[PDB]
């Protein structure tokens, strides 16, 4: 029920599914991005994961431990985006990041367009490690989105 | 509300992959409630 690898994060009502966000099981933890779940609790298979820590300003929730995932990108080298949309599988995309600047130190940043429901999925370094997660950016004047690499603290 | 998740991959790096978008620069601030905007 926390087998290592990258997951779609679902909601049901009375009839059909919708996929509200993606996130990535390592270790033992679930880790994905706070306004997918508002952390609230996520069943899993018969079992069920309770939030362990978040941060609404992050964007980040884990559950079941402490965030885990703790690789950074390089600022030089191209990454992967490990896109899980609803309703297609997953796909790799690679890409140079650009970055933002803000007054408190620059982070990586994707200029990759996924729909909300993308929320969530992993962006690899080239050992497969994951340096942050997709799904909370801006959007430009050309109507196109850039994400940070939402990376936590462990 | 049923909220639930499901296997849909592992996490590898894909070789030969498709490489794809820019590379922007953009001064951006973050408030307290998790969001970005452009400076
Ligand atoms: N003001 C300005 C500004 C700055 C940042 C943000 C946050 C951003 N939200 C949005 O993008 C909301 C939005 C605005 C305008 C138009 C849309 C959505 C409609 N577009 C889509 O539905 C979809 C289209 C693509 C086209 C290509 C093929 C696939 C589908 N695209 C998107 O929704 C976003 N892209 C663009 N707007 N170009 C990407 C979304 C990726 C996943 N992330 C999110 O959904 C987050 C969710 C979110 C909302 C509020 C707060 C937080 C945190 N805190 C997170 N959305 C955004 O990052 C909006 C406006």
């Amino acid at each position: 029920e926390t087998t290592d690898g990258v997951y779609r994060v679902m909601t049901r009502r009375l009839l059909g599914s919708t996929q509200v966000g993606v996130g990535v099981m390592q270790e033992g933890v679930f880790h994905t991005m706070w306004h997918v779940t508002k952390g609230a609790a996520l069943r899993s298979g018969e079992g069920r994961l309770d939030p362990y820590w978040g941060d609404v300003k992050q964007d980040l929730v884990s559950y079941c431990g402490p965030w885990k995932l703790d690789a950074a990108w390089d600022g030089l080298s191209e990454v992967q985006l490990l896109a899980v949309p609803p309703g297609e599988r997953a796909k790799n995309i690679q890409t140079l990041p650009g970055i933002f600047k803000t007054k408190d130190g620059d982070i990586g940043a994707v200029a990759l367009d996924y729909p909300a429901g993308t929320s969530g999925s992993p962006i690899l370094d080239k050992c497969g490690r994951v340096i942050g997660l997709y799904g909370n950016g801006v959007v430009i004047k050309n109507g196109s989105y850039v994400s940070a690499i939402t990376q936590g603290k462990r | 509300v049923d909220m639930y998740i499901e296997r849909a991959g592992d996490i590898t790096w894909e070789k030969d992959a498709e490489v794809t978008g820019n590379s922007p620069r953009l001064d951006v601030a973050l408030d307290e409630s998790g969001d970005f905007s452009l400076v």
